[PDB]
């Protein structure tokens, strides 16, 4: 039975990321079902099979025709024929938007560190055009040597003085990504990168 | 705020098939909700089907599943219904509404065409 | 028998920018080649941008590379032409063409739309 | 160049060129093969091909979608040197996908069932116009054999095991055919292997 409650959030494009807890250990694939449905005339509802995360820990991805900020879905649990859970979900109530990805550092100029790396929305989305980044630069055996730059001028690249870096020292890089709508939390952070400092 | 006018009905054999339309005096795409829905003479008002403008996504009542189809014409400002397989259940007077903050498709109302079978 | 319409023209300073549209009476996914041309007073008609319609692959002259862009939504069947970093030199008459057998480009002509930069 | 470059194409992204030279040449430096779509304001890309024998090459074409008039002119240099002009229509030579994910299901004793994918995304034309060719056979005895046509547009086959023989091991293998117009067969699938039993 069901210990702490199913919460979600949103990508704003097509997936719905939604988080329980049970008692003990459970097979999240066999065992339970959630089943969601848009508040709308003459809907049906969807079923999504939800995958483990840990022991007592289920998540599913709830896949979605779109997003707008009208948009409410009625939750279902169960476990086999019987009902666990029922309840409600808002998307634009909880934006979290995709990770970034593709970062890349560029040693091609002296003086001048060049970082790029892909907005992960299509251009026709909101957030396309509305995202701030993070980028989190640190030495891999000394995370206290670190960098943090907020980019907000709406383009995936990011420019840094070398001599801000040691050399013969190799470091890490990781971006998120934050949205300027209402109601957002930070991404998860992409792949990072690598590289040998030196100059 | 917006205006709809169907057209499309008239006789028809049972078996046979129809094709109904919908302009309306402002952008589909920025409604929430477009649906059709009918009435027959002696009865209340059912939904038929439903459409969300920007995606497609389409819904339908049980008795129209398989035989009816809701689509839209973006660029035309219009909604269509293609209802084949036409019984004599079918018979009513067919409207077409929308609605811009909700899914209830009540905000806005075309004034309706018949669709007789016999 | 593709019929084009363009808008969105207008008086600009240099250094400003402008964007122009192209409602097609049929689908666009369905041309071959979509493009825009331009024609300075005095001089001969040239391409500025293209367009493969389904894909959405476009293709720019080098005048244009780095301040144009060309883009379409299918679901309207628009055609867009952003103009960025206008100079006195991009002052022209402006117009959508369509071709669906080749990609010349050159079976289907918009009216034009006036784009003055001073 | 000996034999002329001929090409084929997936009907998605990529067309696949051959020729074969005159001697020992190393394609990769060497040659460039230049390939232009027919097309208002296109610019030409380059294919730096591949070796795949002494004196024979391949270059795989990269494409946007790939539509019925498309049309491209191909020029096969040599440094200064102009080797091969000519022209390429991607819809007057198709060779689909290798199907993929090949599985035998011995769950039920009468029948078998083999499963397979198609491989394009539901919205190519392909998609659902391809009939596939299932070959079984004995794996030390390729004269014992069948071919199987589905063209009933879903991976899936169904055989009663005792058209085969017991105590014996079999593999299998599908191919895909588009219909369409100018069309060839798909390179084979990877086989799979079961022992057969009822
Ligand atoms: C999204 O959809 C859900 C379901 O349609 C909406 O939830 C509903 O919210 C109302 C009021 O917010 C709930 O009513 C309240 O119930 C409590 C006891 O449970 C009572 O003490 C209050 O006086 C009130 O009547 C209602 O039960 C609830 N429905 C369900 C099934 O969860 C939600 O508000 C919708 N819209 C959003 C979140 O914007
Ligand atoms: C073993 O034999 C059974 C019949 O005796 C057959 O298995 C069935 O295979 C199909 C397709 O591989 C499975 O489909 C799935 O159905 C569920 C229905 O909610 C859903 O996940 C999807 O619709 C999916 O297509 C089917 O469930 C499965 N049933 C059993 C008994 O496992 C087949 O002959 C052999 N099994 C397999 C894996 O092919
Ligand atoms: C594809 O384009 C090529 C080059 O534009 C065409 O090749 C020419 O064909 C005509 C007669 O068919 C003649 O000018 C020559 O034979 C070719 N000259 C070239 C290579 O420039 C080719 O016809 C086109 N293919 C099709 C089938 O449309
Ligand atoms: C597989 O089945 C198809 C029929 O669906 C066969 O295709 C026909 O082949 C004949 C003879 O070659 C042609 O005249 C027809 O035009 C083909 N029709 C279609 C549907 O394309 C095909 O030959 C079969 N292949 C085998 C031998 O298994
Ligand atoms: C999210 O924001 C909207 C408006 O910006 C607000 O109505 C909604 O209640 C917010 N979510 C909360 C506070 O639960
Ligand atoms: C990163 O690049 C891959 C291919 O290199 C692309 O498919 C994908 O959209 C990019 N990922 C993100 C998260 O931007
Ligand atoms: C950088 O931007 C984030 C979110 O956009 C914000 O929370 C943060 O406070 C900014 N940085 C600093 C140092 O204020
Ligand atoms: C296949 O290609 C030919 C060119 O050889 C072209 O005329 C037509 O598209 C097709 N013809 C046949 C016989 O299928």
């Amino acid at each position: 039975k069901v210990l702490q409650e199913p919460t979600c959030v949103s990508d704003y494009m097509s997936i719905s990321t939604c988080e329980w807890k049970m008692n003990g250990p459970t097979n999240c694939s066999t065992e339970l079902r959630l089943l969601y449905q848009l508040v709308f005339l003459l809907s049906e509802a969807h079923t999504c099979i939800p995958e483990n995360n840990g022991g007592a820990g289920c998540v599913c991805h709830l896949l979605m025709d779109d997003v707008v900020s009208a948009d409410n879905y009625t939750l279902d649990l169960w476990a086999g024929q019987q009902l666990l859970w029922k309840g409600s979900f808002k998307p634009s109530e909880h934006v979290k938007p995709r990770a970034p990805g593709n970062l890349t550092v560029h040693t091609n100029v002296s003086d001048t560190l060049l970082l790029t790396w892909s907005n992960p929305y299509p251009p026709d989305n909101y957030l396309y055009n509305h995202l701030t980044y993070a980028v989190n630069i640190w030495s891999e055996n000394d995370p206290a040597d670190f960098r943090i730059y907020n980019v907000t001028y709406l383009e995936p690249s990011l420019r840094i003085a070398a001599s801000t870096l040691k050399s013969g020292i190799s470091y890490r890089a990781r971006v998120r990504a934050w949205a300027q709508c209402y109601n957002t939390t930070w991404s998860e952070w992409s792949p990072s990168t690598k590289w040998h400092n030196s100059y | 705020e917006v205006q709809l006018q169907e057209s499309g009905g008239g006789l028809v054999q049972p078996g046979g098939s129809l094709r109904l339309s919908c302009a309306a005096s402002g952008s589909t795409s920025y409604r929430y909700c477009m649906a059709w829905f009918r009435q027959a003479p002696g009865k209340g008002l059912e939904a038929v089907a439903s459409i969300r403008p920007r995606s497609g996504r389409a819904y339908y009542a049980d008795s129209v599943k398989g035989r009816f189809t809701i689509s839209r014409d973006n660029s035309k400002n219009t909604l269509y219904l293609q209802m084949n397989s036409l019984r004599a259940e079918d018979t009513a007077m067919y409207y077409c509404a929308a609605s811009d903050n909700d899914g209830n498709c009540q905000d806005y109302w075309g004034k309706g065409t018949l669709v007789t079978v016999s």
